[PDB]
């Protein structure tokens, strides 16, 4: 029955052992991104959350018809 | 060609102010793309000095831009008087 049906207890032993890895490295990336998250949007220097400002390239440098602008 | 001559016929005995309405509507579409004028009012219409024009901090490197008005550089209206 074992040599016909079933294998070794290393096979389950060792890919248990990679399942864990793959699963804590995504609890942990998991904490992480929400905490970069938090970070971005409280500060807004990431490039996540970034909102629209006006355009520089639509104000004119021309003379204004007053010297005062 | 004989369709529409008895048409624009009947539309004359019938109804000669939209006859009018439309030649005259035809006319002011289409003319002003094939006369020789438009491009002189556009001219006419950049000539007109609305405000001051501010004058050019001289570098050295203007060969083309005026040292005072009468001098030759610049643009010229000799050809408005002569319209
Ligand atoms: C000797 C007599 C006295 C003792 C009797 C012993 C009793 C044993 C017989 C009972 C059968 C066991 C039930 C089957 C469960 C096993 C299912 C599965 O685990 O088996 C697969 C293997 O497949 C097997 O062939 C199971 C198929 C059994 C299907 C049973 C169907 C019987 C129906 C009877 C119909 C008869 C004719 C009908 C006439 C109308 C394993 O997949 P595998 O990918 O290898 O795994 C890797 C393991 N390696 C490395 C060893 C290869
Ligand atoms: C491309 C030019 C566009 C710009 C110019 C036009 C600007 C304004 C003129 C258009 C105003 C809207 C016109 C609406 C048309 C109404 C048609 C209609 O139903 O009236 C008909 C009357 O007119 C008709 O017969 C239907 C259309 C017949 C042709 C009308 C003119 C079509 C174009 C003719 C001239 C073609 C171009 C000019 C060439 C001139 C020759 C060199 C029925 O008369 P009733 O009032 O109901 O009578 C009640 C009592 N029985």
């Amino acid at each position: 029955i074992a040599r016909t049906f079933y294998d070794g207890p290393e096979k389950n032993y060792e890919k248990t052992m990679a399942i864990l890895q793959i699963e804590a490295e995504k609890a942990e990336l998991r904490l992480k991104e929400l905490e970069v998250r938090r970070l971005m949007r409280a500060r807004g220097d990431g490039p996540w959350y970034q909102y629209p400002t006006i355009d520089k390239a639509l104000i004119d440098h021309s003379p204004k018809t007053t010297p005062d602008n | 060609a004989g369709r529409i001559a008895s048409f624009l016929k009947n539309a004359w005995a019938k109804e000669p102010v939209l006859v009018a309405s439309f030649a005259i509507g035809g006319l002011a579409i289409i003319l002003p793309s094939l006369s020789p004028y438009t491009n002189y009012a556009i001219r006419i219409n950049r000539a007109t000095p609305y405000n001051y024009p501010v004058p050019l901090r001289d570098d050295g490197n203007m060969p083309d831009v005026p040292s005072h008005p009468q001098d030759p550089q610049g643009p010229s209206l000799e050809w408005l008087k002569n319209l």
